[PDB]
């Protein structure tokens, strides 16, 4: 009641406020507009509720930040700006809290969830009635869709739509809600109609505000200029004053020298100028304000701006006048009319804000209301002011009284603020028998009754709105609105019913026209069954067409007696002529798409509508050939036309689909109707006619001089009428009086260009023309070559009483009929030298009419009809090569490809599925084998490919073997099954007299011209129409018109032939048809033969019956290689008698010096070392059977394994040497190094381009009789002293040489500590401890890595060539090192033990490898006390568990469920308990606890064990007799004894091999001495299980169908804002965290600095089936296809694209576990990345 | 079979390999007998590439052939 | 000069151990220019094209990549109008392990396999991408060509 | 619904 009234007063009485009356600076503005946002939220937010008491329901009563008081205290404590101005309130209204998890659940309702920016959207395509249906996370259930394509899209910020759950018409198949899967205040009377109230208000004074803004409007915007202008130069300020007062908002509340002021200007942001003439506009606008030409622009770019304001408005008049400097849409507004609009913008702000609310009771009421209230009738119209008189008074010159449009052309209202009259035009039934040539007469009414609601009025007002505030009204009226299920239709009949005020808007009075609301008007109302059906039931369908045909109209000329559209040619730099005609056209196909009934679309209203829509464009767009000079650029006018063109054949297409769908078949009176409107139009066209015989008229045209169109819709549109019914219908369909020439020839023309043009008589032409034909054939959207083809045919069978007519006037457009009838020779044809392209194109044009009879054809149902065109493209796409299924996709016309369902059927029933082989290769498809006798070479479906080489490989796949290639004979594809009666007699111009002649001729000419080039497909044809004569006449007929004309004369030369002329193909089918000919009629044409060549060749044949041309050009071509060649060899004679023939290093092959090589190595980190835990049976008891895969567990890893891997990539005693082994002298690397400007720090490998940062010298290791021998080391003494005796005797200069590379390399290597080089007591012979180290480091890689192979107890011996050369060569740098400079002394410790950080976690090894080297004992008794001491410290580790009752029970539990236990033998069990005792145990026994021991200490032992049998491998490959040789201990092949050994007898003969005691019995039986060596006190316990990468999921699909219910890491990172939702994330896989995507920081590198692994990582990218390798130190990375195999074989984006269900591959995801654990990665990105990675180096 | 490559150094080295083995075992040994790894060998067998997908059955591929080898590259 | 040494191992090389289907040798006055053929490739639309190149040597060839030409005209989409050849190999990234008949087998084994994105002949590599047939054409009319010279 |  009274509140409204206050309501009223507080919004007009805003700029009466003291602190809002004045203007300000820039800086002062942001307060001001804070402020004005402040206020505005919490007195509308308190108004909405009642009297303020309801505020908790939506908001935290007590939110952070408070110490005051949260919510207004009533209408006063509101309204007081004093507080808001001392920073006493606070935002109340914020909700950005934990408790906001976006949960809603609906039944019945539309989800009408607008899609935040990063969310997903499912697109499923046997789910989706069309490609606009979309869902959100909160709705997507997969349940409903087993093995469906649901294609996962990733919503952009420039893209807006809602989600259309409860949509039971928008889908195919109803589909469970997820979230259905899983008191009241806001209801009763006295709120709703408080709301109902408020918003009412609230879009009063909306509209009230911007009636008024006419200043802004294009259509007046320049007259004010004008007229400011003309009023400041003469100076009468009086009635300028008037003028600007009647301008300015007005209100009753306002205010209840004579120039006037506080005025400002406001500038528009638009598309005409670039954003420097932006800056510079405003610059010549106010020159001295600061920071004008970026602050300023940069608010131009969201939306508007303000660049001056002043008390004074002489002072504003220069920036208003700074228009015409560059044409800124900038208006002159009063302050308080921009305060208001400002005001307004706020409250649609605050409106977009409550519909966020989480309260969902508040939602259902409050979005009803708004919708009542949008949708409701304009009422105080007549009370609020009108501004139709203002422009009235200062603008009459454009405002002619008389016309009843004059208020729309200014795109304003009608008198008492109604919606003003449109260009409405109805077709009357008077004027709809017809297409006329023009655009058709219809009625322009001059009296509409709009509703005139407050929503039409906003919409009619969405030209006078800035950008963001168009945006933000669009946001919130049209899901808001589309969304409610009962104002919907009210939406779509009150944007119907001023639709034709919306589509003139954006044609000709817009300023931005791409942001208008018509687009998503089309898009969330029209793609409607419901909403379509109401538009089709009444005119306003037809009253939509006519207002997009007027936009079209108004570009059209008159050519050909038609009107024919145009490109646009005038000035639109605005642009909207082309939004204009994309807008309508998509308007007009989505309507049709959505038709109930398809008979509406065929009514003589609609049709002819229709038909005038798409008559501007048939034949708009035409070519001529050029002759003379070449074309200088390529003219690019036609893309316009292609592009509106195809738009035309997408609605004929959809009005097929909308046909073959419908359950209620079309009546045949309507075709006929079509087809006699469209036939009747076509034929009214006048065309030349000439008379080549006196008896013959043929239209007369010349394709190579005249105008001549590919794109024919009409005639096409006319193919598909005749085409749906029957022939007898079709033709009496016609005209009374009818030349069905007239119609079919443009057709016959389209295709006589293509042909023309595909030979390449249109080379003076651009490649424009070239891509044009290349559209017209295999057009994406319709078959428009196959319809010429029909209209062809047609015109050929409807002609039985004149046939030799129409072969004239077929052969007359070829421009063959000078040839034919012999006013010119075959030579000098118009096509010159062309002439046999040009035939082999026509006969296979003939071929094409006389064999295509696909559209006469009658099918079971339209489905077989589609399914049969489909197998019939993918087979004539498939017999070349098998193809991949993106290439099958790619080369299938789009509109095949439109049903995913009924594409991969037809390929199913047509082709194989082939697997791939490869690691990366997709899986092709093959042609099945019983699919070749279906293919025919000549026909329509093979135009692209050529005729030989096609008949060739279908051969191949016919004969048996490869003797009968070229003798099988290929049957043309010609048949009359399932045909319509009328149709069979299309061979009757092939056995025409003419014809035939035609068809000697061509025999003869290829005969006098030893011309092949077509003489194949003429073959071909004559075989076809043979053929089609015993099909139709009967058994064993001939055409007598073959047999009058002796061609059986000719056939005898062409295979009574020598092999030089002509080629087998030939000479087979010509003897072929004479066999076929004669048997026939054997007597009636051996008299024809006989009378020409006698007796002599017709006893000769048949003596000569019943008993390659490559090579004569081969051996042509090879004899001129031949004397080439021998030039060469005279030359290279010549230049080497003029200069009397006067370990390697790859830059110098054989150079012969004295200098050492060197090595290029990758020197860095390894992320495989990480600690193992004791009293884990996931470690120890499940034996590693090669590599796996855990679909179905989490990739949750634990705390302590990531903290090894963030120190893994910073600690220096964890390094690995990788190396290619590419040997290069030391001098040759240093001048390679210095040119390149590379530096030995970091460059790549000159004859293997891999990323290397360590050089590594070698010497030649020679057993030179110095014994040496494998059983000595193992058992005498393998310390390095006695290695070193493989290097020969050196000198001085060696020594020195030596000793200054290993100094440069020392003081260059980055690889090497710098904590190390840091330790005072560190000296330069100390760096062959930490080289041993990294060495030991890369066997225990070697040892990782092979867990990963099934033979586990074999596999670091085989397939390791390169890694064991690698180990040598470490090995031999190392020798090399200790003995040039010397063996270190054994105080020093690099990496001494500290008790709480551990250096290496393989300790064990570590210290075996330091007593193997530096020890002077044999290896045996090393690896017996490490052995042994490790042994006894695991076992004295174990046995100490917490409790001895009830946790070993449960390990032991848990080992059963893993795995398998061992039996511990009784003198087993008495050294475990020598070792250690404990009987504390409440078990049964010690047994169980024992087994657990045993079994534990078994397996880890095992990498120890392995570790050691590989450096055995080394040390033999170091000191091997031979070149090759086996690898034998004690008498024993390793690999024969090892390879099929459990896990206990493997560790018994292991122990026997390389211990000094025979099994563990034996080894743990040994004394208890102690060990002075500090790496075994607190020996480390490794990681015992298989080191891998993170276990992926079995379908990729999960990640992102599923991506909620997955259990995966989330990176701390981002996380925030309800991240939940986003799919904008990479998954990790060294470590498996959810790594959230900030598009900053070099890819997210931030991942990598911090939380894991630094140097390298792998990340799977889910959404787009990539794996991207990353590397640090030099920032790059490459992607890769992600180890998953989609259901088609497809690999990469093409897998997850079109929503196909992806698979794991093991082998692939192996592939890539080998690449990451060995230090491969950065090298694979140096290699991929090529020059790329150089200059990042 | 027995087949040879001609490295870019030179000189030939004979890998045995099998008819039905595809092109990416045949890189696999070259890189275990040479050094140079599967992404950057290019295997040319009459004047032409060798795709990794296919076998060496696919190419005629016969005992005593020789298959260059050239490093990876494309066009510009 | 070490230039002109492995210029005359390659000489050598090239003598004796050619590559099928490729040849090449040296004017006798200096070895600093080449002159080469290569062969068409069989099973390609460039078969027995017996096109010619001139190799050109820098002072400094075990490091600076020679300039390679085609003399013949050829229709390639990764070869230039002018005759230039743009390879990755060459240019930018170019190895110093590249014997003149490594070389040589590079280029030959680039005409099966063009790349028609980056083209270097804008023409050609769009005729080879979507015109197979009008581009194999110009190929045999560009080998037709080349045949003529003798 | 959403659309050298
Ligand atoms: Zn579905
Ligand atoms: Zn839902
Ligand atoms: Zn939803
Ligand atoms: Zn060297
Ligand atoms: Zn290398
Ligand atoms: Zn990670």
């Amino acid at each position: 009641g009274s509140l409204q009234g206050h309501i009223r007063r507080t919004l007009r009485s805003i700029h009466n406020l003291p602190y809002f009356r004045y203007t300000r600076g820039p800086t002062e503005r942001a307060d001001m507009s804070r402020a004005l946002k402040e206020f505005i939220y919490r007195y509308l937010y308190f108004v909405i509720s009642n009297s303020g008491e309801n505020l908790p329901t939506l908001f935290n009563a007590h939110p952070k930040q408070k110490l005051l008081t949260v919510f207004p205290d009533s209408l006063e404590d509101a309204v007081d700006i004093d507080k808001i101005t001392s920073q006493q309130t606070i935002p109340f209204y914020k909700i950005d809290e934990s408790r906001i998890g976006d949960v809603h659940k609906h039944t019945g309702r539309n989800c009408g969830r607008k899609f935040k920016i990063g969310e997903p959207l499912y697109r499923c395509h046997e789910c989706g009635c069309d490609d606009t249906c979309v869902l959100c996370i909160h709705c997507f259930n997969p349940k409903d869709h087993v093995n469906h394509h649901v294609c996962t899209d990733i919503c952009t910020e420039f893209t807006s739509g809602i989600c259309d759950c409860g949509d039971e018409e928008a889908w195919n198949s109803p589909l469970h809600c997820k979230a259905e899967e899983q008191e009241d205040v806001w209801n009763d009377s006295v709120n709703i109609a408080l709301v109902e109230l408020v918003l009412a208000e609230v879009f009063d004074y909306f509209i009230d505000v911007f009636n008024q803004n006419i200043e802004p409007l294009p259509t007046i915007q320049k007259d004010i200029t004008i007229k400011l202008r003309e009023m400041t130069q003469q100076g009468k300020m009086y009635e300028r004053a008037q003028f600007l007062n009647d301008l300015k908002y007005e209100n009753d509340y306002m205010f209840d020298k004579i120039d006037p002021e506080n005025y400002t200007v406001i500038i528009y942001n638009d598309e005409y100028h670039n954003y420097s003439q932006a800056t510079t506009a405003l610059r010549q606008g106010v020159p001295d304000n600061v920071h004008i030409d970026l602050l300023t622009s940069r608010i131009d770019g969201e939306g508007r701006a303000m660049l001056k304001c002043s008390q004074d408005l002489s002072s504003v008049l220069g920036g208003f006048f700074a228009v015409q400097t560059n044409g800124l849409s900038a208006t002159l507004t009063s302050w308080s009319e921009y305060l208001h609009q400002e005001t307004c913008k706020y409250i649609i702000l605050w409106i977009t804000h409550c519909l966020n609310i989480p309260n969902s009771s508040f939602q259902t009421t409050f979005r009803n209301m708004m919708g009542k209230t949008l949708c409701s009738e304009y009422l105080n119209a007549t009370e609020c002011r009108d501004m139709t008189p203002v422009v009235e008074k200062y603008f009459s010159n454009k405002f002619d009284k008389n016309d009843p449009y004059r208020y729309i052309d200014l795109s304003i209202l009608a008198d008492g603020n109604q919606i003003p009259l449109g260009h409405h035009k109805i077709l009357p039934e008077s004027s709809t028998h017809s297409l006329s040539p023009l655009i058709n007469d219809v009625e322009t009414p001059t009296s509409r009754t709009y509703s005139n609601t407050r929503l039409q009025h906003i919409l009619y007002f969405d030209n006078r709105y800035w950008k963001r505030l168009r945006k933000d009204i669009q946001n919130v009226i049209i899901p808001t609105l589309a969304s409610s299920n009962l104002y919907k239709p009210i939406f779509c009949q009150q944007v119907v019913e001023i639709f034709n005020h919306i589509t003139r808007s954006v044609a000709y009075m817009d300023r931005e026209p791409q942001l208008t609301a018509i687009r998503e008007c089309v898009v969330q109302l029209f793609t409607c069954p419901t909403n379509a059906k109401n538009i089709f039931e009444n005119q306003s369908f037809l009253d939509i067409v006519w207002s997009i045909i007027d936009i079209f109209k108004e570009f059209c000329k008159v050519e050909g007696g038609v009107l024919i559209w145009q490109r646009v040619q005038k000035s639109n730099l605005t642009k909207s002529y082309s939004i204009s005609f994309k807008q309508g056209l998509y308007t007009v196909e989505t309507l049709l798409s959505k038709v109930h009934d398809p008979n509406i679309p065929l009514r003589p209203k609609e049709i002819i509508s229709l038909l005038t829509l798409c008559k501007l464009f048939n034949g708009a767009w035409k070519i001529k050939r050029k002759e003379g000079e070449h074309v200088l650029h390529e003219d690019q006018n036609f893309i316009s036309y292609l592009e509106y063109t195809t738009s035309i054949y997408s609605i004929i297409q959809t009005a097929e689909k909308v046909s073959e769908k419908s359950k209620d078949s079309i009546d045949s009176k309507l075709f006929l109707n079509a087809i006699r409107i469209i036939s009747s139009f076509l034929g009214n066209r006048s065309l030349t006619y000439k008379l080549i015989y006196d008896s013959h008229e043929v239209i007369k045209f010349s394709v190579s001089h005249e105008r001549v169109a590919f794109m024919n819709p009409l005639q096409t549109m006319l193919s598909f009428l005749i085409e749906k019914v029957s022939l007898k219908d079709a033709y009496e369909a016609l005209e009374d009086c009818s030349d069905f020439l007239k119609i079919s020839d443009f057709s016959l023309r389209s295709v006589v260009l293509c042909s023309q043009i595909d030979v390449g008589f249109w080379v003076r032409n651009g490649m424009s023309v070239l891509h044009q034909a290349s559209y017209y054939k295999n057009n994406p959207e319709l078959g428009s070559y196959s319809r010429d083809i029909h209209l062809n045919q047609l015109a050929i069978l409807w002609e039985r009483d004149d046939i030799p007519r129409i072969i004239y006037n077929i052969l007359d457009r070829w421009e063959l009929l000078d040839w034919f009838t012999g006013e010119v020779d075959y030579q000098h044809t118009v096509y010159e030298d062309k002439i046999s392209f040009i035939i082999q194109q026509f006969i296979a044009f003939i071929y094409q009419i006389l064999t295509e009879r696909q559209y006469f054809k009658t099918f079971s149902s339209l489905k077989d009809r589609r399914m049969d065109q489909i197998k019939n493209s993918i087979i004539y796409n498939l017999y070349m090569k098998p193809l991949s299924y993106s290439k099958l996709l790619r080369s299938v016309p789009d509109y095949l490809t439109e049903d995913t369902t009924e594409f991969d059927e037809a390929l199913e029933e047509v082709s194989v599925f082939v697997e791939p082989k490869g690691l990366a290769d997709n899986g092709v498809f093959k042609l099945k084998a019983s699919l070749y006798a279906k293919v025919d070479p000549l026909k329509l479906l093979n135009l692209e490919n050529e005729f030989e080489s096609s008949a060739t490989i279908i051969k191949s796949h016919l004969a048996k073997d490869k003797d009968e290639i070229a003798k099988v004979v290929l049957i043309p594809q010609v048949s009359i099954k399932q045909l319509d009666k009328d149709a069979l007699n299309l061979g009757a111009f092939t056995r025409n007299t003419v014809f035939a002649k035609v068809v000697y001729k061509l025999l003869q000419v290829c005969l006098d011209m030893e011309d092949s080039t077509f003489l194949n497909e003429l073959l071909h044809l004559v075989h076809g129409i043979f053929r089609d004569d015993e099909l139709i006449n009967g058994k064993d007929s001939i055409p007598e018109a073959y047999l009058s004309k002796p061609i059986c004369n000719l056939l005898l030369s062409i295979a009574n032939a020598k092999s030089d002329v002509f080629s087998e193909s030939i000479v087979r089918k010509a003897d072929y048809l004479l066999e076929k000919m004669i048997m026939k009629k054997p007597n009636e044409l051996f008299e024809s033969l006989i009378a020409s060549f006698g007796n002599q060749y017709v006893n000769d044949y048949k003596d000569k019956k019943l008993r390659t041309e490559k090579e004569r050009k081969r051996r042509l071509a090879k004899k001129h290689q031949a004397r080439l060649l021998a030039k060469f060899n005279n030359q290279q004679t010549k230049f080497m008698k003029e200069h009397e023939s006067e370990f390697t290093c790859a830059l110098c092959q054989d150079s012969s010096s004295t200098d050492f090589f060197v090595i290029p190595a990758y020197h860095d980190h390894s992320p495989i070392f990480r600690p193992g835990n004791i009293f884990n049976p996931n470690e120890f008891m499940p034996m590693w059977d090669g590599f796996y895969n855990d679909d179905e567990k989490q990739a949750y890893i634990d705390d302590d394994v990531l903290e090894a891997l963030k120190e893994n990539g910073s600690c220096g005693s964890r390094k690995v040497f990788v190396s290619c082994n590419h040997h290069i002298h030391h001098n040759c690397f240093k001048r390679y190094v210095q040119k390149k400007r590379f530096s030995s720090n970091a460059f790549i490998c000159p004859l293997c381009q891999t990323f290397s940062n360590c050089t590594l010298p070698l010497c030649q290791t020679s057993k030179a009789n110095t014994g040496l021998s494998l059983d000595m080391f193992l058992e005498s003494e393998l310390s390095l002293d006695t290695l070193s005796r493989l290097f020969k005797p050196f000198t001085e200069e060696n020594y020195r040489t030596i000793n200054s590379i290993f100094s440069l390399m020392i003081s260059q290597c980055q690889g090497f500590d710098k904590a190390v080089r840091k330790r005072a007591n560190f000296s330069h012979k100390d760096v062959s401890l930490i080289l041993s180290v990294h060495w030991a480091n890369t066997i225990s890689m070697l040892e990782i890595a092979s867990r990963l192979e099934k033979p586990y107890s074999i596999s670091f011996f085989r397939s390791r060539e390169q890694k064991y050369k690698t180990l040598k060569n470490i090995l031999v740098c190392i020798m090399l090192f200790t003995f040039v400079i010397g063996k270190p002394s054994m105080e020093f410790e690099p990496y001494p033990q500290q008790p709480d950080t551990v250096w290496n976690q393989n300790q064990l090894f570590q210290y075996i490898v330091r007593s193997a080297l530096f020890s002077p004992v044999s290896l045996r008794q090393t690896v017996t006390e490490a052995l042994t001491t490790f042994s006894r410290q695991f076992l004295r580790d174990f046995l100490q568990g917490l409790s001895d009752a009830e946790q070993v029970t449960k390990l032991y539990a848990k080992a059963s469920k893993i795995g398998d236990v061992l039996k511990v033998s009784e003198q087993m069990l008495f050294a475990l308990r020598t070792i250690s005792d404990v009987r504390m145990e409440g078990l049964d026994s010690e047994s169980i606890i024992y087994d657990l021991a045993y079994t534990f200490l078994l397996k880890s032992l095992l990498p120890t064990i392995r570790r050691c049998l590989v450096f055995i491998k080394v040390l033999h490959e170091l000191v091997k007799d031979s070149e090759n040789e086996t690898l034998v201990i004690n008498g024993h092949e390793v690999e024969e004894e090892l390879e099929f050994e459990d896990t206990a007898e493997f560790v018994n003969k292991a122990l026997k091999m390389i211990t000094e005691k025979e099994s563990l019995v034996d080894l743990l039986t040994t004394q208890e001495s102690i060990v002075s060596h500090p790496y075994l006190e607190n020996i480390p316990y490794e990681y015992c299980g298989i080191i891998k990468l993170i276990d992926l999921s079995k379908y990729l699909n999960t990640y992102v169908t599923q991506s909620k219910e997955i259990k995966l890491r989330e990176e701390r990172s981002q996380h925030m804002k309800n991240a939940d939702n986003r799919l904008d994330f990479k998954i990790c896989l060294t470590c498996g965290v959810k790594v959230h995507l900030r598009a900053d920081r070099h890819e997210m590198t931030k991942h990598l600095n911090k939380n894991c692994f630094k140097p390298f990582g792998a990340f799977l990218m889910p959404n787009s089936s990539e794996v991207c390798l990353h590397l640090t130190q030099p920032p790059s990375n490459i992607f890769i296809s992600a180890p998953y195999l989609n259901s088609h074989g497809e690999v990469g984006r093409n897998a997850m694209r079109r929503g196909d269900l992806t698979t794991l591959n093991l082998k692939r995801y192996e592939h890539l576990n080998r690449l990451w654990i060995n230090n491969e990665i950065p090298g694979y990105i140096s290699r991929v990345m090529g020059d790329e990675f150089r200059v990042t180096i | 079979m027995q087949i040879f490559v001609k490295t870019l150094t030179g000189k030939t080295i004979t890998l045995e390999v099998e008819p039905s083995d595809t092109i990416e075992n045949v890189k696999a040994k070259i890189q275990d007998k040479e050094g140079i790894p599967p992404d950057q060998q290019r295997l040319i067998f009459a004047g032409k590439q060798l795709e990794d997908g296919r076998t060496l059955s696919d190419y005629n591929i016969q005992k005593e052939s020789t298959l260059h080898l050239v490093l990876r590259l494309r066009g510009c | 000069t070490p230039a002109r040494r492995r210029l005359m191992r390659d000489f050598k090389r090239m003598k004796e151990d050619a590559p099928p289907g490729v040849s090449a040798s040296p004017l006798p006055d200096n070895v600093m220019v080449w002159n080469a053929m290569i062969i068409g490739p069989a099973d390609t639309p460039y078969e027995d094209g017996t096109f010619r190149l001139l190799l050109e040597f820098d002072e400094e060839y075990p490091n600076k990549p020679p300039h390679v030409k085609f003399l013949s005209e050829m229709f390639h989409p990764n070869v230039y109008a002018n005759g230039e050849i743009c390879l990755d190999i060459l240019q930018n990234r170019w190895t110093p392990t590249y014997d003149v008949a490594s070389i040589l087998t590079s280029i030959q084994s680039l005409f099966n396999d063009p790349n028609p994105a980056s083209p270097a002949n804008v023409e050609a590599a769009t005729l080879f991408k979507d015109h197979k047939s009008q581009y194999v054409k110009r190929v045999k009319e560009t080998v037709e060509k080349s045949w003529e010279d003798d | 619904r959403h659309g050298k």
